């Protein structure tokens, strides 16, 4: 599902301030990542890009393209392609806790300044 | 003669912009009759100092051609400008490089007419309003503001995608658009970055006035998310002066005069 800024930004919110990184920044990286599609799949070099996050099948889950995947995040990539996010926001943190932000390529370019522009008002 | 009004007196603000009914260009051309060879339209009724090269990157679209045709020429007339549309096939199977097709077209169409003005525009994008003018400002001009795709809005301030419009000068400045960018995204915001590191700052209408279709279509397996872009956005202030119009190299396989456009296939090359 295309969800919006505010949708995403409701969703994530055990993840705001994790490693230092504010849902601001989170709505920016998640929009120049996936543009906030659940259900993204991305190629990148003999491997595939998942969901929101775009969590790679290379390292941190397990696809039946790549079964001897370390899968870091204890997970089936499918798992990654739905609307329910507690398990993408779950294997995030592990990839900030262990890789840090900069996984996400859009962070620095992107990302780095005009952060106000992403701030959800919503309730 | 004398110049036309600053705002056209032939505007009719909000359109209905639907892909429904299947388009006939025959009658397209039927409905445009003052409509040129080629795709060429100067009004009679006055002079437009907006002499507007419309460029359309473009692959294996000609459904999309066909929308785009049938809504922009009653438009781009009404909006009273001195204009021409060109089509920029891009033949092979590379990855689709939008931004060097753009800058084939703007070479090209200088060829053909003293233009003065430069219209980028997806061929999947339709104003839904009139008062969006295709033609250039003082500052470099975004136009498709407000697409559907967005929810009618700009997905960020930085956004430079879709439909945007630079006169001959701006273009000039910024040493055109990059060559490098093979691949889906990052190439608009590339271009972003030349604007912003030569001094401009970016025109827009507001939400309402900008709103902007996109005909749908399924994924381009020949135009995937370019795995390099987020590092070459990070070097423009460098690489554009040494990618860009200065650099621009391809080969014209086929100049097409139609009566609603100019369409040239070009060869540009693979990925460096
Ligand atoms: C670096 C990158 O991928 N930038 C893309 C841009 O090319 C595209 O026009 C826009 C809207 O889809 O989304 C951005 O994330
Ligand atoms: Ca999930």
């Amino acid at each position: 599902t295309e969800l919006t800024k505010c949708k995403v930004s409701h969703a994530i919110k055990d993840i705001d301030g994790y490693q230092g990184i504010s849902l601001l920044e989170w709505a920016c990286v998640l929009f120049h990542t996936s543009g906030y599609d659940t259900q993204a799949v991305v190629n990148d070099n003999g491997s595939t890009e998942y969901g929101l996050f775009q969590i790679s099948d290379r390292f941190w889950c397990k696809s039946s393209e790549f079964p001897e995947s370390e899968n870091i995040c204890g997970i089936s990539c499918d798992k990654l392609l739905d609307d329910e996010l507690d398990d993408d926001i779950a294997c995030a943190k592990k990839i900030l806790a262990i890789k840090g932000i900069d996984y996400w390529k859009a962070y620095k370019p992107m990302c780095s300044e005009k952060l106000e522009q992403w701030r959800c008002e919503k309730p | 003669l004398t110049a036309c009004p600053e705002e056209s007196p032939l505007l009719v603000g909000p359109m209905l912009i639907e892909f429904n009914i299947p388009v006939d260009l025959k009658l397209v051309e039927q409905q445009n009759p003052k409509v040129k060879l080629g795709g060429r339209y100067t009004p009679m009724d006055c002079i437009s100092p907006h002499k507007v090269a419309i460029i359309i990157p473009f692959r294996n679209r000609q459904e999309h051609l066909k929308y785009w045709l049938y809504y922009l020429h009653p438009i781009l007339q009404r909006q009273q400008l001195d204009y021409g549309i060109y089509v920029i096939n891009q033949a092979g199977e590379s990855m689709f490089n939008r931004a060097k097709l753009l800058n084939v077209g703007f070479k090209e169409a200088l060829k053909d007419y003293d233009y003065n003005c430069f219209v980028f525009s997806d061929v999947d994008l339709i104003p839904m309003n009139d008062h969006n003018t295709y033609r250039c400002f003082s500052q470099p001009r975004h136009i498709s503001v407000a697409m559907d795709k967005f929810g009618f809005s700009l997905p960020y301030v930085q956004y430079f995608g879709g439909v945007s419009a630079l006169s001959k000068q701006q273009f000039l400045s910024i040493n055109g658009f990059p060559n490098n960018y093979w691949g889906w995204g990052g190439e608009d915001d590339d271009i972003y970055n030349r604007l912003a590191f030569r001094g401009m700052s970016v025109s827009r209408p507001n939400a309402v006035i900008g709103k902007t279709r996109m005909i749908r279509h399924s994924r381009d397996k020949k135009n995937e998310p370019n795995p390099q872009r987020f590092d070459r956005i990070a070097h423009t202030k460098e690489t554009m002066l040494s990618d860009g119009l200065n650099s621009l190299t391809y080969m014209v396989l086929e100049v097409q005069r139609y009566p609603l456009y100019t369409k040239i296939t070009v060869d540009i090359g693979t990925p460096s």
